[PDB]
C-alpha cells in the first residue's frame, strides 16, 4: 500500500518542563517537552517569549539542563523513547538560531527489561556524569567530558531490580544516587556512590530506611539541608542520615501528589501538584545551630489552591508558576500572599490549549468540516471544536470526563457519553449535574455514567440521563434502524462488579430525543460489555465481549438478533464499509468479515495474524485496512492479491508500516479543508492531543516522494543527529523493521522551508525546483 | 496572610511585570 | 452437549499429534479468563483464533505474546505493579472507552493471576464436520479446512 | 453359511458397539490421520467395509476366510500400535464380540 501521513495539529500535551539558562547566560529559559516537540521560551516582562520550537526524531522521555565546568551557559540532555541520547547546545550567531549537537549516541542495550516506572534520566550536580535508569538491574553511566563525543556509556549492575524513583544528591564528595525501591519487605530508600574510575557502586552516605507503602517520589534537597524528601500517598518524609522527619498532613490524604518543583534555590520551599489539581506548598523550616550548621526542624504543607491537573510544575519568577498538563490545558498561574477571599492564593494568569487526551472525535458540518473531540479527563474534560482558519479551537468545559460523541443532525444536538466521580456525593458541579432536564435509568469513589444531550449551537447540556449503578457506557451511535423513521441514540453499556472478570451483563438502550425530551424507547439485555456499535445497512452491528452480533429493528420497536460471530478474543472496535466489517481485537489485530445478505450470516474473509495490541482501526478502502497499536505504530493490511492457495487467502498481509510516535485513539473519515496527488482523507486523534491525516497515493507519487525522502534525509540536519529512517522504523519490544508504504508528510513538507540552494541540491538530477515546490504545495493544501 | 509565600524568589523583578 | 463431545473428541486425538502446537497453558488468556479451560470447548475456540495450530500446515505462525504489555494491562507478568492504583487509573483515563474498559478489566483480572505449571488435520476436519463415515477417501483437508469447520461449528453451536 | 457371517458383521456395525467399533469401520487413511508409517509397518490393509464388500463380492470360500480377514484387521491394529493404547483396547473389545458370536457359528 502507499499512504501519506501528515500532522495537522502538533501534540499539545506537556510531558516535561525545566527552567535554566540555555539560550544565554543571562536569559531565564523555560523548556517544554511535548512528546516529539521541544519548545524554548525566554521569561520576560511580558511573559513567556518563544525563541525556537524544534522537532526531534524521537519521543522525549528525559530532558534535563546541566552546566559543565568551563561552559558559559547550560547544556541540554535529551533522551528519546528509542534511547537516542544527545547533549545539545544552544548557539546564536545573529538572527540565526541552531541547536548544536555537542554529543549524540544510542544508549539502548541488546538485552534488558524496560522498567515499570519508565526511563529515568538524572544528572550529577557537579555534572560529573549522567545517570540513566533504563532497565531492571542496570544503571547506565555516561561520563561527561569534552572527549566523550560519542556518549560511550557503561552499565553498573543494580541489585535492586524494582526501583521506583532515583535522584542524585547534593553536597556529596562523590556522585551519589538516592532511590526508592520495592522488595518483599516493602518499600525502602537507599543510597549508592558511583566511581567512574572503578566503574562501580560503593556504599551510600546513609544506610537504607523503610518508607511508605506507596512512596513514589524522591526529591534531592540542596545545601544547606542536603538529604532527600520522599513523597508517598498519605505522608511526606525527610531523610538525611541520622536526621529523620516525617509528617502526615490530612490535607494530602484526599489525592496522590504526582509532581514537585523546587522554588527556592536553597530548597526551603517546594510546589506539589496532586491528581485533583490541588497545588500545595511544602515548607522546610530552618534551624541554625550554634555550632554553625543548618538543620531541618519541621515540615509544613499549605494548600495554596487549585490549578489544572499538573503533569509537571515549574516556578519561573516573581511568584509565577508554569503548570504543564497532559490531562488538561497548561497554565501560567500567580501565587499571592493574600487570598482571593475564597481561601485561594493561586490566581490563573494564562491558559495554553491542550487537546489531550483525544479519546473520541467526529467530523461534522455545522461544506466545511469541523472536528469535535472529547478532550481531557476528570475536571478538565471538555469538548473541543477545531476548524481550519491556523487551526481555531473552541473549548466547552464539561468538568467531567467525556468518553464518546455522536452527532444527530435531525435533532441539531450532540450525544456525549460522560463519566463523573462521586464519593453518593459529587466532588464538584459538572455538566451531568447541571443539566436543564435530568433523568435516571429504571431497570470509596464511584463512576457515574451519563448520556448528555448537548445543543449544537450553544453547546449547553440540554439533557442528562444517569445510567444504573455500576453501569459503564462504552458505545454510542446515532442512527435510523430498519423501517422506523425516528433517529435514535443507541448506548451500549456494561454492568461492572469486582467479582467478575468479564462482564456477565450489559445493555443496549435505545433512546429518542424529541421535543427537547429524552425517553427510553427500548432496552435489550446482553451478556457482556458492548464495546462498539455501528449502524450497518439499517441494522445494528454491535460487539459484545468476544461476539459480534447483528440485530434487526422490528416493527414492535425491539432489537432481534439476526446473526452472530464468535471468533474473537475481545471485539473492541468495529468499522464497516458496504457489506464489509473490520473487527478490531484486543490482541488479534484486525479481522475482515463479509455479511452475506443471501445467507443472513457472517463470512470470515481474512485475518491479520500478527498479534497487534489494537487501539484504533479504520477502513481506507475495500482492500486497505488501517490500524494503530499501543506501541505508537500505524500499519496497513491488504488482502493478498497474489494468493493462490486458500491458506494464503485467509491472511491479511501487513503491507504498510510506520512509527507515528503517537497513541492513536480514534480514526474518522473526513477533512478539515473545504471540499490532488492524494486520494481519501482519514483524520486520527491521539492521546497527546496530536491530530493527523492519512491519505493514499499511487505508485509513481509514492516513489517520487520516497526518493525525495532519501534526498532530504541526506540534506536536512537532524537535532540530536537521529536518522529519520531509524525514527520512523516500526518498533515494538518484539519486532523492528524499516517503515514501508508510508511517506512521512512532515519530512516532505519541511522541504519548502529549506534554502533554495538546498532545494537545488535536493532536486539535482532528479527536474527544476519550481515543479516540486508546486507538488509540495499541493500536498500541503490537503 | 500567607507568611510562607512572602519571599518568593526573584531572578529579575521585571519578569511578568508587563503581563 | 454435542459441542462438548466434539471438543472432547478433538482434544483426545490431538493429544497424539507431535506437529500440533497448542496455546501455552500459562497464557494470560487463561489468567484473564478470556478462555475457559474447565470446559473442553476452549480448544475449538483456540483453533478458531489460530491460538492452537498444526506446525505441519502452518510452520511460520507469529508467536502469541505470553503476557500483555504494560500499556495493555499495567501489570508486570505475575507481579504486583509498582505503580500506584491512582496513577494507573489516571493513565487509563487517556484511553478510548472500549480500550479503557478492556485495560481496567485486564488490570483487575491479571493482578490476581498465578502461574500455571508446565498431522491429523484431515481427520479432525471430518470429525468436526461430522462426516467421518460419509466423505470419500480422496478428500484431503489441511489446517485451513479444520479452522473453517471449527469456526462454522462454533457459530452454529455457541 | 455366509448369511451368518454377514449377521455377525452387521452385529459389529450395530450401534451398541460403535462407541468402541468406530475406528475399524473404514480403512486407515494415512493422509488424513498423519500416520506416515502404515504402508511400511503394515503390508496388506483390511477393514470392516472391505470385509463387507468381499462378502458382497462373495469372495470368501468359507467362514474361516472371513475369520482370516477380520483377524488380519485386528492383527494389523494389535501390531501397528503400542499396547495400552486406546485403539488396542477398543480392538481387544471388538475382537470380543467377533469371538463370542463366531464361536457360536
Ligand atoms: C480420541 C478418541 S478415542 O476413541 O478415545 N481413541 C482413539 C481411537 C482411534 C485411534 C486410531 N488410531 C490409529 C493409530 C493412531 O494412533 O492414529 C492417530 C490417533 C492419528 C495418531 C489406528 N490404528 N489402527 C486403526 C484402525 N487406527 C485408527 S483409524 C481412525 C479413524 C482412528 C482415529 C484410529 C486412536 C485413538
Ligand atoms: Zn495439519
Amino acid at each position: 500500500s502507499y499512504n501519506y501521513v501528515v500532522t495537522a495539529q502538533k501534540p499539545t500535551a506537556v510531558n516535561g518542563c525545566v527552567t535554566g539558562h540555555f539560550t544565554s547566560a543571562e536569559d531565564l529559559n523555560l523548556l517544554i517537552a511535548k512528546n516529539t516537540r521541544l519548545e524554548i521560551y525566554v521569561v520576560t516582562a511580558e511573559g513567556l517569549r518563544p525563541v525556537k520550537e524544534v522537532g526531534m526524531y524521537g519521543k522525549i522521555a528525559v530532558m534535563e539542563l546541566f552546566r559543565p565546568k568551563g561552559e558559559s551557559k547550560d547544556l541540554l540532555f535529551i533522551l528519546t523513547a528509542k534511547y537516542n541520547a544527545c547533549i545539545l547546545e544552544y548557539k546564536q550567531s545573529g538572527e540565526s538560531i541552531d541547536i548544536i549537537t555537542r554529543a549524540h549516541g544510542n544508549v539502548q542495550d541488546r538485552i534488558g527489561r524496560p522498567s515499570e516506572t519508565g526511563i529515568i534520566g538524572i544528572i550529577d550536580p557537579e555534572c560529573r556524569m549522567i545517570g540513566l535508569r533504563l532497565y531492571d538491574g542496570l544503571f547506565k553511566v555516561i561520563p561527561l567530558d569534552r572527549d566523550n563525543k560519542e556518549l560511550k556509556a557503561f552499565n553498573i549492575r543494580l541489585e535492586e531490580l524494582h526501583v521506583i524513583d532515583v535522584k542524585f544528591l547534593y553536597g556529596c564528595q562523590a556522585p551519589t544516587i538516592c532511590f526508592v525501591y520495592q522488595d518483599p519487605q516493602g518499600r525502602h530508600v537507599k543510597t549508592y556512590e558511583v566511581s567512574l574510575r572503578e566503574k562501580e557502586f560503593n556504599k551510600g552516605p546513609w544506610k537504607q530506611e523503610n518508607v511508605e507503602a506507596e512512596a513514589s517520589m524522591v526529591i534531592a534537597v540542596p545545601e544547606p539541608f542536603g538529604g532527600a524528601i520522599i513523597i508517598g500517598q498519605e505522608s511526606i518524609t525527610y531523610h538525611n542520615g541520622d536526621k529523620y522527619l516525617a509528617i502526615a498532613p490530612p490535607i494530602i490524604k484526599q489525592s496522590t501528589i504526582v509532581c514537585h518543583n523546587r522554588v527556592d534555590p536553597n530548597g526551603s520551599r517546594y510546589l506539589l501538584g496532586d491528581m485533583e489539581g490541588r497545588l500545595f506548598m511544602l515548607l522546610l523550616e530552618k534551624e541554625e545551630q550554634m555550632d554553625g550548621t543548618v538543620t531541618l526542624k519541621d515540615l509544613r504543607v499549605e494548600l495554596l489552591g487549585e490549578t489544572s491537573i499538573a503533569e509537571c510544575l515549574t516556578y519561573l519568577d516573581n511568584g509565577v508558576v508554569f503548570v504543564g498538563s497532559r490531562l488538561g490545558d497548561s497554565q501560567l498561574v500567580k501565587l499571592n500572599v493574600d487570598s482571593n477571599e475564597q481561601g485561594s492564593y493561586v490566581v490563573a494568569m494564562e491558559t495554553f490549549t491542550n487537546l489531550g487526551p483525544i479519546v473520541d472525535m467526529c467530523v461534522v458540518d455545522l461544506g466545511q468540516g469541523q472536528l469535535v473531540t472529547c478532550s481531557g479527563a476528570f475536571k478538565e474534560g471538555s469538548l473541543r471544536i477545531i476548524r481550519n482558519g491556523k487551526l481555531h479551537i473552541r473549548t466547552v468545559p464539561l468538568y467531567e470526563s467525556p468518553r464518546k460523541i455522536c452527532y444527530q443532525e435531525v435533532s441539531q444536538c450532540f450525544g456525549v457519553l460522560s463519566s463523573r466521580i462521586e464519593v453518593t456525593t459529587a466532588l464538584r458541579p459538572s455538566a451531568s449535574t447541571q443539566a436543564l432536564s435530568s433523568s435516571v435509568s429504571s431497570s470509596e469513589e464511584v463512576e457515574v455514567h451519563n448520556l448528555l444531550i448537548i445543543d449544537q449551537h450553544t453547546f449547553e447540556v440540554l439533557h442528562a440521563h444517569q445510567f444504573l449503578q455500576n453501569e459503564y457506557a462504552l458505545s454510542l451511535v446515532s442512527c435510523k434502524l430498519g423501517k422506523d423513521p425516528n433517529t435514535y441514540f443507541i448506548v451500549g453499556t456494561a454492568m461492572v462488579y469486582p467479582e467478575e472478570a468479564e462482564p456477565k451483563q450489559g445493555r443496549i438502550v435505545v433512546f429518542q430525543y424529541s421535543d427537547g425530551k429524552l425517553q427510553t424507547v427500548a432496552e435489550k439485555e446482553v451478556k457482556g460489555a458492548v464495546y462498539s456499535m455501528v449502524e450497518f445497512n439499517g441494522k445494528l452491528l454491535a460487539s459484545i465481549n468476544s461476539t459480534v452480533r447483528l440485530y434487526e429493528w422490528t416493527t414492535e420497536k425491539e432489537l432481534r438478533t439476526e446473526c452472530n460471530h464468535y471468533n474473537n478474543i475481545m471485539a473492541l472496535y468495529l468499522k464497516t464499509k458496504g457489506d464489509f466489517i473490520l473487527v478490531g481485537d484486543l490482541m488479534r489485530s484486525v479481522l475482515l468479515l463479509a455479511y452475506k445478505p443471501m445467507e443472513g450470516n457472517f463470512e470470515e474473509i481474512a485475518r491479520d495474524f500478527n498479534p497487534n495490541w489494537m487501539s484504533a482501526v479504520e477502513i481506507l478502502d475495500d482492500d486497505n485496512f488501517l490500524g494503530a497499536e499501543n506501541a505508537f505504530n500505524l500499519f496497513v493490511c491488504q488482502k493478498d492479491s497474489a494468493a493462490t492457495t486458500d491458506e494464503e487467502r485467509q491472511h491479511l498481509q501487513e503491507v504498510g508500516l510506520f512509527h507515528l510516535g503517537e497513541f492513536v485513539n480514534v480514526f474518522c473519515h473526513g477533512s478539515l479543508v473545504m471540499q490532488t496527488p492524494t486520494q481519501g482523507s482519514v483524520l486520527f486523534g491521539t492521546v497527546n492531543g496530536m491530530i493527523g491525516l492519512v491519505t493514499s497515493l499511487s505508485e509513481s507519487w509514492y516513489n517520487l516522494l520516497l526518493d525525495m525522502q532519501n534526498r532530504l534525509n541526506k540534506v536536512i540536519k537532524s537535532v540530536g543527529k537521529i536518522e529519520h529512517s531509524f525514527w520512523r522504523s516500526f518498533h515494538t519490544e518484539r519486532k523492528t523493521e524499516p517503515a514501508t508504504g508510508f511517506i512521512d508528510g512532515d519530512l516532505i513538507e519541511s522541504f519548502l522551508d529549506i534554502s533554495r540552494p538546498k532545494m537545488q541540491e535536493v532536486v539535482a538530477n532528479l527536474a527544476t525546483a519550481d515543479d516540486l515546490i508546486k507538488v509540495v504545495e499541493e500536498l500541503t493544501r490537503i | 496572610m500567607a507568611d510562607f509565600l512572602k519571599g518568593l524568589p526573584v531572578y529579575n523583578k521585571s519578569n511578568f511585570s508587563r503581563f | 452437549s454435542p459441542l462438548e463431545s466434539l471438543a472432547w473428541q478433538v482434544k483426545c486425538l490431538l493429544k497424539y499429534s507431535t506437529t500440533w502446537k497448542p496455546l501455552n497453558p500459562n497464557s494470560w488468556l487463561y489468567h484473564a479468563k478470556l478462555l475457559d479451560p474447565s470446559t473442553p470447548v476452549h480448544i475449538l475456540r483456540e483453533i478458531g483464533l489460530r491460538l492452537s495450530h498444526c506446525s505441519h500446515c502452518v510452520p511460520k505462525l507469529e508467536p502469541i505474546p505470553e503476557w500483555p504489555p504494560l500499556a495493555s494491562c499495567g501489570v508486570p507478568p505475575f507481579q504486583k505493579p509498582l505503580t500506584s492504583p491512582s496513577r494507573l487509573s489516571r493513565d487509563h483515563a487517556t484511553l478510548n472507552g472500549a480500550l479503557q474498559f478492556a485495560t481496567k478489566q485486564l488490570s483487575r483480572t491479571l493482578s490476581r493471576a498465578t502461574p500455571i505449571p508446565e498431522c491429523c488435520c484431515g481427520w479432525l476436519t471430518k470429525t468436526v464436520k461430522e462426516t467421518t463415515r460419509t466423505e470419500p477417501i480422496n478428500t484431503t483437508y489441511s489446517y485451513t479446512d479444520f479452522q473453517k469447520a471449527v469456526n462454522k461449528l462454533l457459530t452454529a453451536s455457541l | 453359511q455366509l448369511k451368518c457371517c454377514s449377521g455377525i458383521l452387521k452385529e459389529m456395525f450395530a450401534k451398541k458397539h460403535a462407541a468402541y467399533a468406530w475406528p475399524f469401520y473404514k480403512p486407515v487413511d494415512v493422509e488424513a490421520l498423519g500416520l506416515h508409517d502404515y504402508c511400511d509397518i503394515i503390508k496388506h490393509p483390511m477393514d470392516m467395509s472391505t470385509i463387507k464388500s468381499k462378502l458382497e463380492a462373495r469372495e470368501y470360500r468359507d467362514a474361516q476366510e472371513f475369520g482370516a480377514d477380520v483377524r488380519l484387521m485386528f492383527s494389523n491394529c494389535y501390531k501397528y500400535n503400542p499396547p495400552d493404547h486406546e485403539v488396542v483396547a477398543m480392538a481387544r473389545k471388538l475382537q470380543d464380540v467377533f469371538e463370542m458370536r463366531f464361536a457360536k457359528m
